């Protein structure tokens, strides 16, 4: 950091060495690489910070347009985003596009135009643009004029087509040609395409009543076929898609009865994270009125995903808005405070804060990690 | 109001046109004196009611009276306000509305009309609050219809 | 173009003509989702609830351009007169799960 | 205030995030950059499309339906930023969802978010 | 403001009135209209706030590109800027352009491309793009590959040509076809063009030695042919161009001998303002080391422009970076704090703070007023 | 510190605005966003062109010539922002002027400012 | 193109050939501002001061493209061999008041 | 070093080639014994010096020895380091350099050479610090040349 590169810099000089400037390359992608996206409160141009969560060092950055959807391949071979730019800053002719970037040089690999500006401009929901698990196709949601998901071939670098879908939202791909959506009615729809006319679409049953409200940020581990989906109360629905079909596991309660009696509820942005190897759930929680669900929260609960057994409750100390975890054996709990524009990196085991990376744009809100291998 | 008038207009409904073939029942007597239809939610009735509906009504209103050529009959908005009640729903069927929704006394006995009403009432997807046509015990076992 | 817009602003419900072809919008839906009318008829939608709703035909349905109609608020109306025959599909701009169709024969 | 405590609306100051017509506003109070309570700033485009909320008006004790229409075609104002979520529901319920950019229907397909206005569209107690 | 429009709003309701939303129009341009530009610390997209300095109300805004040069016609018939945008946010194909805006609707009136991207990208210096006094021509500076000023016809809405100029900087137009530049050597160059080949260029004499450093923000009242140009010490050079030729008036000292003995020096961004009707100079000052000239300053000195007589010394109370004044009979002293992103509006007579407008972008630095009539 | 007081350089922390090679830096320390003291972050373009300064190195007591080259083709980093003006002169003296975007000569005509690096180009006591 | 670039990196001063055609850059200027050479000669600039400087010919002078040369630092050199005859004007990229000319006859 | 050698090389300058027509003066005697040129800044000399310069030198070095075909002679950088001194400047003129800058003894008397040197020395635009060729009083009244 400073001190380190100063005694370095200084002594470089007392040893005589003069500087021949160059453009650096980012260290090869590892499991400790963490991506922070700053939507910047709906500003027309945004930034994504590439951080090495271990050393707590920003190691690169990427620029984007209005309200983009970041995507990271789990195996670390690229990162991409779907983005929107305008000829005169915030007005003029719209261009929606996907850009693909190499993850060592940060240089763009493909730039693919999406016709007729079809992206959905929403506060950022990680599962509204998704990679299929082979990494050759990107799917993104269109809300108006009618629900649809577009298919981008990242391999021959082209937009393929739009798929008519029912009144369903979020895209959870389970195979090269299949993904699930959660519908208005309370069901999940399975969409199989490559069925080159219209896709083949199937509903599961309704799994939550009309008055149970599931959040906009579900956690999905694609390598485990596992969807962890909280509700405003911290009841956690879990669906397993590893067979190809939706199997509804048992709903665990994330808050103790005494916490719900004392008014604890989940609140934040990316409120949940799921570690797949340890099979655990982390939830952001605090005491709040019923309808103060988007506010930051000061605790973190950890529970066993199978049993609902509460493993730990961390006292974070800052106001956190989003969490996520690295997917390795001894993981970090990434806690992002939009108000501090700072990323606190804690030990996921103990909840002990280890590092922080501050000055992370104007409104950072989304953390993305790759589940590597 | 006193009871039965044509809902758009010729006002008094005329019961001398009804078939005698079914005006005899306890249901029709009870309803004509009180405006209350005993077939609502009657598990006994409901399988005939569903077939009366499919033969005569699904063409225009759809299978679950969710709407097709003509309007949905399954929620709390009624183009004619009276239809929140069985007296008014009855008056729409006996008397007719406009268009292709004509008077139904020449195809249905009075007791068949109240059986079809109860299927319409069963197809409701709102909640027991505006289910004013139901008594408390009928509300207490009423479930919003799911296709 | 296949529809003339008669009043381009919503006007009030209690001014809809005596016995007009009417689609009510209530309980988040278009209560007569498949209207049939003849070449020359005017359809009026009327929004019976507080939640503002509109009618929106996309490009290539009524004309070269999409017609996003004006938002109606409670008890307001909005008409369209279909001059060619055909099935015209529409949805509600803020709420695209709300759909309907006019069939002009 | 504590951000997590319950919303106590006021009817005395419209630029304040607790001004009662702002119970499910996301974004920036239009009045802070040249608009009023119900009108867009100069140069912005008015959307027709909106999320709504029912806000309790502490003065006359009635809940009203607010239609949070956006003013669009400009980068965000950066002034009077509020996020209130009273009665706000997930994106699969779009009519009460406020993370969506409600700029649909604005002239020239204007889609960037400048600010939100708070017109009353009817009573809903 | 709030309270006012709340008792308004509230009662509007108790009187029954429902709202029919529209796009407002800005109140017609007056002498109290003040423009704040936020370069946003070299961010690729910027904002300009249009404020009514009297009521202390933001009454409009404009968006721009990277490091634009704002221009206001003195008579209030338009405002314009020369700007830079890129197809992919901060990289891609560059477009340099001028846009002209109507000052009541804020809508663009002309959008004129400048070929081959010739704008000079510098921290914002108000006199590097300038209107001729009839308002039909905009002139802007090009530094590389060779000094040149381009001529934009704002009336037939087109770029005309580039003028080769010597090694001179800033553009002070005195007539439809003439302007002055300050050269490296210490002279002013007079450039007369419309001489349709090369312009006719004349130097005045050297007016300041090589070791006297004149600031990047001189004040120029074009209606008075008056250039007030401070140095790092607060010595004020004044040149009068009202004849068509540069006449060097007497150099006044802005700081007392005791202030220079105690280490007072000017510091800030737009360090000077000149009221033309009262013929007065306002200078931003504080105690500083020699080379801390770009830092904010806490005082303001006022002096008679003719005599050098010190009229007043205000104790501003905030850290101010730029000042400027309205050009009317009883003027406001506009003080902008980049660090507070707030505009304090003081009485120019007494220095008494009257109003403030905060939340003015991320790095606001430039104030522009029109000298009306 | 008081912003107006004299510059006291240090040679212990390179992300600090008082690190000695940063005496006439305007903009953002490249090391704070993936670069080092002398190299651009991934994806940015290196300019050839620069303003310079002579900075006193408190450790070995010599002044050095720093060439403040910019890394370009990105929006600003927004981290480690410093403005130091030691020996900085007005725009009519361009070789020591630091409000100019020194991105000339960078690949693909890249001209937006991301950050500044601080290479030493020779001694100048 | 009218000039070949011999080494595209500056090389050191004490490696300039025995009695070569040389322009010194010192005291913010090109000390021989109007060099004449013959078709086939190689010019070497050498920067004698600490302040980095380069040579930059704009587009259409040496070729289709502008040649911005490498920045030289103290005591570094940089050459160009002119293969067509003509007056080639150049300036220094960070410092455009520094100018010169090669005349190849 | 002992005094006079050709600056590129044939080393000792040969003074037997000089014209006798002007080697007589106090200036030439003083300079040959001490290396000091008394004409520097001599207001007496300076109008002849300027004409000697224009006739013989401005063609290649320009009017104010700011440079043209050949290099500037007006600042502190000298391609040949010795020229910071009058001994070296003299050695460049007597002896010649390379090219078209040949030996000047066949057109100029020794005292005319020192008069031209003093005009070169007068055309300097640096500052009296590297004006090592000037004595303190000559530095004290020296002004950087302005065209
Ligand atoms: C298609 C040719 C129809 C058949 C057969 C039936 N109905 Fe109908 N119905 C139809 C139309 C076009 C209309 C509208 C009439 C108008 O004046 O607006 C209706 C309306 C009704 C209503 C009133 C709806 C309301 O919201 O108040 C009711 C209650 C109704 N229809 C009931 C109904 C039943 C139960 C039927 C089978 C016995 C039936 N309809 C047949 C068209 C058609
Ligand atoms: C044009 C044909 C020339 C005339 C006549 C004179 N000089 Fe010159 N001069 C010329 C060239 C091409 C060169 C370079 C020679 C080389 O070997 O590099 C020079 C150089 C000098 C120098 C040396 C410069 C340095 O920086 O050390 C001096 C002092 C010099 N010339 C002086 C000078 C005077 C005073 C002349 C008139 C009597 C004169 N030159 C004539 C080309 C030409
Ligand atoms: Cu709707
Ligand atoms: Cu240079």
């Amino acid at each position: 950091q400073g001190q380190a590169a100063a005694r370095a810099a200084a002594a470089d000089l007392a040893a005589g060495q003069d500087d021949e400037p160059r453009i650096l390359e980012a260290p090869a992608p590892d499991a400790r690489r963490v991506y922070v996206n700053d939507p910047a409160h709906f500003a027309a141009v945004t930034q994504q910070f590439v951080i090495d969560g271990e050393a707590g060092r920003v190691i690169g950055m990427i620029d984007g347009g209005f309200l983009p959807n970041p995507v990271v391949a789990d195996d670390g071979s690229f990162i991409a985003h779907a983005s929107t730019v305008f000829s005169r800053i915030a007005r003029g002719e719209r261009t929606d596009y996907v850009e693909v970037f190499d993850p060592v040089t940060l240089l763009p690999t493909a730039d693919i135009e999406l016709p007729d500006a079809p992206r959905f401009l929403v506060g950022t929901y990680p599962w509204m643009t998704s990679l299929t698990p082979d990494g050759k196709t990107l799917l993104f949601y269109q809300f108006s004029p009618a629900p649809a998901v577009g298919v981008v071939d990242l391999e021959g670098k082209a937009f393929k087509r739009m798929l008519d879908v029912p009144d369903c939202y979020h895209i959870f791909p389970t195979a090269p040609d299949t993904f699930f959506m959660h519908c208005r009615d309370g069901s999940l729809a399975k969409v199989a395409f490559g069925t080159e006319g219209t896709p083949e679409i199937t509903h599961t049953e309704v799994f939550h009543p009309e008055d149970e409200f599931l959040i906009n940020h579900p956690a999905y581990s694609q390598k485990a076929g596992r969807l962890v989906w909280p509700t405003y109360t911290g009841k956690i629905h879990q669906i397993d898609l590893s067979s190809g079909d939706a199997k509804f596991l048992p709903a665990v309660e994330a808050l103790t009865e005494a916490e719900r009696a004392d008014g604890w509820r989940p609140g934040g942005w990316q409120q949940v994270a799921y570690h797949r190897a340890l099979d655990r759930i982390y939830l952001l929680v605090d005491q709040r009125d019923e309808w103060r669900h988007k506010t930051a929260s000061r605790f973190l609960v950890v529970l066993d995903a199978k049993t609902g057994e509460r493993l730990a409750k961390f006292e974070m100390g800052h106001e956190i808005d989003s969490i996520n975890v690295s997917q390795d054996e001894k993981p970090l709990l990434y806690a992002l405070s939009t108000g501090d524009k700072t990323l606190y990196i804690h030990d996921a085991e103990s909840g002990e804060e280890l590092r922080s990376v501050n000055q992370l744009g104007h409104g950072p809100q989304v953390i993305t990690t790759a589940d590597m291998g | 109001a006193p009871q039965f008038f044509n809902i758009i207009d010729g006002s008094p409904l005329n019961f001398d046109d009804a078939m005698e073939e079914g005006r005899d029942t306890e249901a029709v007597k009870h309803f004509l004196e009180t405006g209350e239809n005993v077939y609502n939610e009657d598990p006994e009735i409901l399988p005939e009611a569903e077939e009366l509906y499919a033969g005569m009504c699904s063409g225009c209103h759809g299978h679950y009276a969710e709407g097709k050529i003509g309007p949905g009959l399954n929620d709390a908005y009624w183009t004619y306000p009276g239809n929140e009640t069985d007296v008014g729903l009855f008056s729409t069927l006996y008397g007719g509305a406009t268009g292709q929704m004509g008077p139904m006394w020449g195809s249905l006995t009075l007791d068949e009309m109240l059986r079809t009403m109860a299927w319409v009432r069963h197809l409701y997807t709102g909640d027991p609050k505006d289910a004013s046509w139901l008594t408390d015990e009928q509300k207490a076992g009423f479930t919003p219809f799911q296709p | 173009d296949k529809a003339t817009i008669p009043s381009e602003s919503p006007f009030a419900a209690a001014e809809v003509a005596d016995g007009a072809i009417v689609v009510d919008i209530a309980k988040m839906k278009y209560e007569t989702p498949e209207l049939h009318v003849k070449v020359g008829d005017t359809v009026t939608w009327i929004n019976r609830e507080a939640m503002p709703h509109n009618v929106h035909f996309v490009a290539g349905v009524l004309g070269e351009a999409a017609l996003k109609g004006p938002m109606m608020k409670k008890e307001q109306a909005y008409s369209l007169t279909f001059t060619e025959a055909g099935t015209y599909d529409y949805h509600c701009t803020p709420h695209p799960f709300m759909r309907g169709k006019v069939v002009v024969e | 205030t504590d951000p997590r405590a319950k919303w106590v609306p006021q009817d005395n100051d419209i630029q304040a995030c607790d001004y009662w017509r702002h119970c499910s506003i996301d974004g920036n109070i239009c009045d802070c950059s040249g608009g009023s309570l119900t009108n867009c700033p100069p140069g912005t485009k008015l959307a027709t499309a909106s999320w709504v909320a029912s806000c309790y008006n502490p003065t006359d004790g009635q809940s009203y339906l607010i239609a949070y229409r956006d003013c669009c075609g400009y980068n965000v104002s950066g002034r009077c930023p509020c996020l209130n979520t009273e009665g706000e529901l997930p994106v699969y319920r779009p009519e009460f969802a406020n993370d969506i950019i409600w700029c649909f229907g604005a002239e020239d397909d204007a889609m960037t978010y400048h600010c939100t206005i708070s017109p009353i569209v009817g009573k809903a107690s």
